[PDB]
């Protein structure tokens, strides 16, 4: 379909997002998510 | 005059909570003063104490990461003599921290 009637709405309780759409577009916000979710490093500033 | 001192001080709060669930840990301390107007008449107050606020989080090995806002104050005390002891002035003084830990 369009880009704009996918629906992305924050689960907080189990810390996860909920993405509804065709079965083409879920794939394709799955895709971006994991390249976003790195893990991060330390920073102590004296 | 000759004088030594020596001071210390360990506190610890403790606090229990689920993942992903935000929780407060509250020792605080109210002081009600009376301004003494007309029409809008309040009782104005100050608040100082220790404050913890956490939202812990497993992380996929097995770390526990953590988003902090730590309050830890107290009240300072001027010299006793003087009249500025009578009326509602007292200096508080505070410590903030807000940061995010793994």
């Amino acid at each position: 379909a369009a880009a704009g009637n996918i629906k992305i709405v924050a689960y907080p309780d189990t810390n996860s997002l909920l993405v509804k759409g065709t079965a083409e577009q879920v794939h394709f916000i799955e895709m971006l998510v994991k390249a976003l979710d790195v893990a991060k490093r330390h920073v102590e500033l004296s | 005059l000759e004088e030594k001192k020596q001071a210390t001080v360990v506190s610890r709060p403790v606090l229990l909570t689920q993942e992903n669930v935000p929780a407060i840990f509250d020792n605080n301390r109210t002081f009600y003063t009376k301004l003494i107007g007309e029409r809008n008449v309040a009782l104005e107050h100050v608040t100082y104490g220790t404050m913890i606020r956490v939202l812990p989080r497993f992380s996929a090995d097995g770390q526990i990461e953590m988003s902090l806002d730590i309050e830890d104050g107290n009240d300072k005390t001027p010299q006793s003599d003087t009249t500025t002891s009578v009326d509602a002035l007292p200096e508080v003084g505070r410590t903030l921290i807000s940061t995010i830990a793994r």
